[PDB]
């Protein structure tokens, strides 16, 4: 769950 | 001396960046800036903005066990950049974390300070004020009053 | 066994009474009430709501140096009682103050909650993401990005 | 002026 945040904050910043 | 690639002038600014960025998503003091690190804030915000409607990610934020905000901070931050890659947008969502952390510390710190001052209260009127009420026959004493 | 004037029900009445009232002053979860209780809350927040309105006790509370407001509370407290003399005003008053005390004292410990996870974040970023960050040209490469 | 708090609200209370 510390987790889910960590691959959709990725995802965020790396779609960005 | 000490220009924008000098890692005094990243972790200063950083630092500027971060706290006016952390104060600035506690809205829902300021920060001295000059000119150019106030352009880099409006930078900032948008992305800010942008992740607070992310619903999804505010649901998984609240349902975060902290215990250890800085266990869950580090585990976060270690995962982000665990596959090598930097960009500013890994960057800033990370800062984005931090400010919710700051949050997410406060539901879980303001219950501990109710019942510490409630402790202070309650002591007090142990041993202060108990004499007294029970002379009025406790509490019910109140609504009369 | 065990009535209102039983020190259990002063203390237990007490502590969902402070609670409740605490949780009510901070408006500005709930608390599990029977029916006498929720009665005994009106004719507490009732008051409550006067003294909100005391524009220099709340300046007078707010100008109030609280690095130590488990002091600040036994001071004021011990002040209160020093004639020897009861009511029930004087007790809902100190309720009062213990409820001011936990919005002050967040006031104190907020700031100090940003700063650690600011040093956490800081921590991180010298450690791990300045490298990257200078080869940007540090931060003045997020406002190209 | 922790003082002043207390003299306000035991007049306050005593008023009350």
């Amino acid at each position: 769950p510390e987790i889910w945040i960590a691959q959709e904050l990725r995802r965020i910043g790396d779609e960005f | 001396g000490g220009g924008p690639t000098s890692s005094e002038q990243i972790m200063k600014t950083g630092a500027l960046l971060l706290q006016g960025f952390i104060q600035d998503r506690a809205g829902r003091d300021p920060v001295p800036q000059d000119a150019s690190t106030k352009k880099l804030s409006e930078s900032l915000k948008r992305i800010g903005d942008e992740l607070d409607s992310n619903m999804e990610l505010q649901r998984m934020i609240a349902a975060v066990d902290t215990d250890s905000p800085r266990e869950v901070f580090f585990r976060v931050a270690a995962d982000m950049f665990s596959d090598g890659n930097f960009n500013w947008g890994r960057v800033v969502a990370l800062f984005y974390f931090a400010s919710k952390l700051v949050l997410k510390a406060l539901s879980t710190k303001v219950p501990e300070l109710i019942r510490t001052i409630m402790g202070w209260t309650l002591d007090f009127l142990r041993e202060r004020l108990l004499g007294w009420i029970q002379d009025q026959g406790g509490w019910d004493g109140l609504l009369s009053y």
